[PDB]
């Protein structure tokens, strides 16, 4: 397939959506709800690009790059002013209720939400009202739960139920009181519940065994092991 | 408690040679001539201490001999570069006993911010240091405070009076550290002036 | 169009002249944020292009800079020729008030360029430093030895595969190096240093260093002497090398600012300004007016401090040891104001990407008013005490004089270049930091640069800096001390302390570092001792891919042999006192 | 040389002698340390301390931003947690033989715990005693920032401050609540 991003022509795979095609080209589009292993649902509304009907077109339309196929002869723009404004607005809407928690949160320095807040360029707060608050649950000895940091990107439920086949983690509640967790306090029964700490782009699910002796990612000495 | 150089020993101090030792130490500590050794910005603050606004001349440390033979104290004030390290060691060897060393600044202490391929990480890697001053640069009054610390360090050390009579080893007092001595008053600090005023 | 916008500078007439002379396919024009046209020239046409630029109707007369870059780890090289290494030549045309950056691409195996010294004599030390730090050989160089590292040094430190951090110390290396320090006087060969016909047997060799009894730093000069007459001399530098560029490749854009302080340690904020300006060019930040006036205030205060210390040290080197005490009291007044504003005396580390670390403290205008009332009487007292003395005039007038041609061909800037009659100050020709809103004069000389002419020009520059400080005190805008940009590092502290998006920006900027997009930026400013410049190459990361600091004391120390040839040792001492150099500026 | 030059030189030497004597007849400009205490501005960058909140607990949440913002790497700390869930440093040490007193750690602190104080008298006999542990840093009061409390802003629940009790936070709403 042939696509044109910001006036530059690229050859991609036509069976892919525009988000994974543009991320494979090295282009940067912010995203929360999409995962390569989980597919596209169009939930977080973060990956908005501006699509044009043809080569000569000035109006365009904000489309969802994870929900849009990278068909042949596509014309999109990432650095369009309206697209950038909407992506910053989506980050701002996510940050209206986010707790002032980065120093005492185990996802600090490893947080996808931090990376995409910085990458959209949103650093000024004009929201002056209250932030919603959630109680936490005990999820067992391995996963630490902090529902205040949730952005309702639905990655946890999608992975844990649709992918990993687990049955004890779900989404509850309503409009802006959506709660992601177990129906009651208890250990997460799945044998692959540890991948929630990497699936969750925020610090809702964290490695508790790491949290006992916590250090940030920049302070780690890493090796590739088996 | 003392330390030997020729070993952790005790205080060996009739009464006449005791008064002689106190008089010799008093004369040594009240007349200390630093060696004029310019390395880096810490020497700029050293000569700022040398001027009239701070008056290092009050302590009798203003003669500033240009030859290492006539100097008793080496103030290593600057970065210890790899090219300049043999020069520092040769100038230290040219000095004569008794000799003391004051490291001025984080570079002379440990290499400071310059953990780099061409900097020796501290002057204590090759010459012994008597007093250390943190700072980058330490202010001139901090250098004078280090001079006072060296003065009370000298004032109770024991050295031979003559080269033909007595023990020729040098005693250095294991002094109580300034950190543990000042911890009693430093921790009790509760309020400081806000940084929005002059 | 903002000043930080990426421009290819194809409308520059130098591009059209080069296209007409060499052809449209002879070179590649690169779009940068340096503000100058960057032209990639083939290696075999480098001397032809240099000669063509030298013989222009308004020629490029000064080789401003010459160094190298390791391009092997540079991922974003779109629109660039294939290069393992590159050598860049920054040339300034004063008549056009323009500059051009030529770039030569070299493969990893064929690391040799023709020498540039037959066109510009400052290319001697520039190519020696390029060979020392990058291993690039210059064919036709008279003596290509290491200038920063010792001769018995393995590897080239500014290469990407060289480890930046300090190796383990060994007393064996120190002891053997003491042995070569011992036999250096005995086994001295003038052929190693480029001298000829050493020991006729009417010449003796004199070594001044390594430690001088002065505040300009520690370095050596070896002199060929007939009695008291100097015939040949080369300076031995590199004794103050701190690896500041290599440190710039291993610090973030924010954490490198204290290292920019200690380049010229009598400069402080004057050294901080070009770095933060070039980083703001990379970040696309236009700072507000209050930031501009605050930075101008601190730069002029530190310029007055450096000029006072320079005049005091020159007077002391002449022989009068009295006025240095009073002028250090004046420096204490300046340090009182600087301590009040920035919290530190000599290395404030106060300029930030997008602004300054804090707002001005309540009561800064009082201290500034007392300092401005205190200064002029003390300045007149120092003038009448020493700079109008006949003994000082006899010691300083006519000593190590050079004209406009010698200053142009050796890259001399600052007081010497203006003493040669050339009116070139960066604060007026290529203004920065809102210097167009200040009314001040640029003192120039009669056409011959003596010691006395340079010292009096520095006194006039101190007077003009006092005028700029008066304008800063009288007219200061009320507003933000930081920019409204997302890349302002760090963000304002109160919004960090109570807003979560600002806390996120602060968290990721102080920990991993701010992400500058891949571009090349250049800022050239008028420092306290000449013309300073920062050339920053970003690969898109949170650290600098390449930090290149051009300092004027390098050019002054390289002009030392060409001006003192045929003079006495006391003339050399007066000349060294009248340059206004620091060894940290030379060796960096 | 010219006789006029000699007369001018003698006159300017006499002028130099007279003005040096007038400087001798002037007032001293010496600050007499240590009898006269050195005036330091409130934001002077001297000895580093760790501070406390108005409630009296230590302000450091062991977030490791000061240690990474240090261009010298002379801060080393480890995070520990109490039973109620508040973060604190298990140890906190600073190599003051390496610290350049640049103030980047105070600038990077999101709780205003680490601060640089007007204190320069820090000389030491041994370099091992320039490593200041947590007992040498933590002071009994807030320091230069007298009223900031990070845990009043954080959403993380600690002792004495439950969920929804922070600034600009609503009370938690159960998903089982009857209200729409
Ligand atoms: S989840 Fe991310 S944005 Fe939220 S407090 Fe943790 S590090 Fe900060
Ligand atoms: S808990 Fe994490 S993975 Fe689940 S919706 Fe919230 S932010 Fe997404
Ligand atoms: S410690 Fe700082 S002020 Fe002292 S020599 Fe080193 S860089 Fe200069
Ligand atoms: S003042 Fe600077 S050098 Fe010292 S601990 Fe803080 S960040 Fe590190
Ligand atoms: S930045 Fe402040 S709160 Fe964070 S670890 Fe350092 S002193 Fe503690
Ligand atoms: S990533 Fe496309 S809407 Fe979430």
């Amino acid at each position: 397939a042939t696509i044109h991003v910001d006036g530059k022509e690229y050859e991609v795979n036509g069976a892919d959506n525009l988000l994974e095609a543009c991320l494979s080209l090295g282009l940067d589009i912010p995203y929360f709800c999409w995962h390569p292993a989980l597919g596209s649902v169009g939930a977080c509304r973060q990956c908005a690009v501006k699509q044009y009907q043809n080569a000569e077109d000035t109006r365009g339309r904000l489309v969802m790059s994870c929900m849009t196929p990278a068909s042949d002869g596509t014309f999109i723009s990432i650095d369009d002013e309206e697209a950038k404004q909407f992506r910053e607005s989506v980050v701002e809407w996510l940050m209206t209720n986010h707790p002032h928690d980065c120093p005492v949160c185990e996802e600090g320095g490893n947080c996808h939400l931090q990376d995409m807040t910085v990458m959209t360029g949103h650093s000024f707060r004009r929201y002056r009202f209250t932030k919603r608050t959630h109680r936490n649950q005990d999820l067992g000895p391995f996963i630490s739960h902090e529902m205040n940091r949730c952005i309702a990107c639905y990655r946890c439920v999608r992975y844990y139920k649709d992918y990993a086949g687990g049955t004890d983690l779900g989404v509850y509640g309503a409009h802006d009181n959506v709660y992601f967790g177990r129906p009651e306090d208890g250990t997460l029964e799945s044998e692959f519940s540890g991948n929630l700490v990497e699936i969750c782009p925020t610090g809702v699910f964290t490695d508790k065994t790491h949290s006992e002796r916590y250090n940030r990612k920049w302070d780690m000495q890493f090796a590739p092991s088996i | 408690d003392y330390t030997l150089t020729r070993e952790i020993v005790t205080d060996p101090l009739n009464v006449f040679m005791g008064k002689l030792n106190d008089m010799v130490n008093w004369g040594r500590k009240n007349s200390i001539w630093p060696y004029n050794f310019g390395l880096s910005c810490c020497y700029v603050e050293m000569v700022t201490s040398f001027t009239a606004v701070h008056d290092v001349a009050r302590f009798g440390a203003e003669v500033l001999r240009a030859s290492p033979r006539q100097a008793d104290l080496m103030v290593v004030a600057g970065t210890c570069f790899t090219k300049m390290a043999p020069v520092i060691q040769r100038l230290y060897d040219q000095m004569l006993e008794p000799k003391w060393v004051i490291s001025m600044g984080a570079c002379a202490n440990s290499g400071g911010m310059y953990d780099i391929y061409s900097v020796v990480q501290g002057v204590d890697k090759f010459i012994p240091v008597d007093v250390y001053i943190p700072g980058c640069p330490p202010r001139p009054e901090a250098y004078m405070q280090a001079l006072m610390l060296l003065q009370e360090s000298i004032g109770k050390e024991r050295r031979p009076l003559s080269w033909v009579v007595g023990d020729q080893g040098v005693y250095r007092a294991n002094m109580q550290s300034e950190r543990e001595r000042k911890r009693g008053e430093r921790i009790a600090v509760t309020n400081l002036r806000t940084p929005d005023e002059i | 169009e903002p000043a930080w916008q990426t421009r290819d500078h194809l409308d520059d007439p130098v591009i059209g002249e080069l296209r007409n002379r060499f052809g449209p396919d002879a070179f590649t024009v690169q779009a940068t944020r340096t503000g100058v046209p960057v032209v990639w020239i083939k290696r075999e046409q480098l001397l032809e292009v240099g000669d063509f630029l030298k013989k222009l109707p308004k020629p490029y007369v000064m080789l401003f800079d010459l160094h190298g870059m390791d391009e092997r780890l540079r991922t974003h090289r779109e629109g660039l020729p294939a290069a393992d290494f590159s050598v860049f030549y920054h040339l300034i045309s004063i008549d056009r008030n323009r500059d051009i950056m030529l770039k030569v691409a070299l493969a990893e195996n064929d690391l040799h360029v023709p020498t540039f010294t037959k066109l510009f004599p400052n290319a001697n030390w520039y190519e020696r430093e390029t060979w020392d730090l990058f291993g690039i050989t210059f064919d036709g160089h008279p003596n290509l030895r290491r200038i920063m590292m010792p001769q018995t040094w393995k590897g080239h430190p500014l290469r990407k595969d060289y480890p930046a951090r300090a190796t383990e110390f060994s007393p064996f290396e120190l002891t053997k190096a003491k042995q070569d320090l011992e036999m250096e006087a005995l086994t001295f060969k003038p052929e190693e240093w480029g001298m000829k016909r050493g020991t006729n047997e009417d010449f003796m060799f004199l070594n001044l260093g390594p430690n001088h009894p002065s505040a300009h730093g520690a370095f050596r000069i070896v002199l060929q002497l007939d009695g008291e007459e100097i015939v040949d001399c080369v300076p031995d530098i590199g004794y103050h090398h701190r690896g500041a560029e290599k440190m710039g490749e291993r610090q973030s854009w924010h954490s490198y600012i204290p290292y920019t302080d200690r380049i010229e340690y009598l400069g402080g904020c004057v050294n901080e300004m070009p770095y933060v300006l070039a980083v703001e060019k990379l970040a696309g930040i236009t700072v507000p007016d209050r930031v501009n006036v605050i930075r101008v205030m601190l730069s002029e205060l530190f310029r007055i401090n450096s000029h006072l210390l320079y005049i005091s040290t020159f007077i002391q080197d002449v022989g009068a040891m009295t006025p240095v005490f009073f002028a250090f009291t004046d420096r204490q007044k300046i340090y009182d104001l600087v301590e009040a504003i920035t919290g530190f005396r000599m290395h404030p580390a106060w300029f930030r990407i997008g602004g300054v670390a804090h707002d001005l403290p309540r009561g800064w205008d009082r201290l500034l008013r007392e300092f401005l009332d205190w200064m002029p009487k003390r300045l007149a007292s120092y003038e009448k005490a020493a700079l109008q003395n006949t003994i000082l005039k006899g010691r300083s007038q006519g000593v190590a004089a050079y004209g406009a041609k010698e200053a142009l061909e050796w890259g001399t800037t600052g007081a010497g270049l203006r003493a040669t009659g050339i009116d070139f100050d960066v604060r007026k020709a290529r203004p920065y930091s809102g210097y167009e809103n200040f009314d001040f004069e640029i003192p120039v000389g009669g056409g011959v640069s003596d010691c006395y002419t340079r010292v009096m020009l520095k006194v006039e520059e101190l007077r003009q800096s006092l005028r700029i400080l008066e304008q800063c005190l009288n007219n200061m805008p009320e507003g933000p001390f930081k920019a409204d940009h997302p890349l302002t590092t760090p963000p304002p502290k109160e919004r960090t302390l109570q807003h979560i998006e600002t806390l996120i920006t602060h968290f990721l900027q102080v920990s991993w570092g701010p992400v500058m997009p891949a571009n090349e930026s250049f800022q050239m400013i008028e420092a306290t001792k000449g013309i300073n410049s920062y050339y920053l190459t970003s690969d898109g990361s949170t650290m600098s891919y390449r930090t290149r600091i051009r300092t004027p004391s390098y050019a002054h120390l390289q002009q030392i042999p060409a001006a003192i040839r045929g003079s006495l040792v006391s003339d050399l001492i007066v000349y060294l006192g009248s340059i206004d150099f620091v060894m940290s500026d030379v060796d960096r | 040389m010219t006789l006029k030059e000699l007369l001018v030189g003698f006159g300017t030497q006499v002028r130099s002698i007279w003005m040096i004597g007038l400087h001798a007849f002037a007032k001293r400009e010496t600050r007499m340390y240590p009898e006269e205490p050195v005036y330091l501005p409130p934001r002077y960058r001297g000895r580093i301390v760790l501070t406390r909140d108005p409630d009296g607990e230590e302000r450091c949440v062991a977030c490791n931003l000061c240690a990474v913002a240090c261009p010298v790497g002379c801060i080393s700390l480890q995070k520990a947690e109490t039973k109620d869930g508040r973060w604190y440093p298990e140890f906190f040490r600073i190599n003051f033989s390496r610290c350049i007193f640049c103030g980047l750690c105070e600038e990077a602190c999101p709780t205003t715990a680490i601060q640089l104080t007007p204190d320069f008298e820090m000389g030491e006999y041994k370099r091992q005693d320039l490593v200041y542990e947590k007992e040498d840093l933590l002071i009994s009061g807030p320091g230069k920032y007298p009223e900031y409390n990070f845990y009043r802003m954080a959403g993380m629940a600690i002792d004495g401050k439950d969920k929804g009790e922070a600034e600009n936070e609503a009370k938690p709403i159960d998903v089982k609540s009857l209200l729409p």
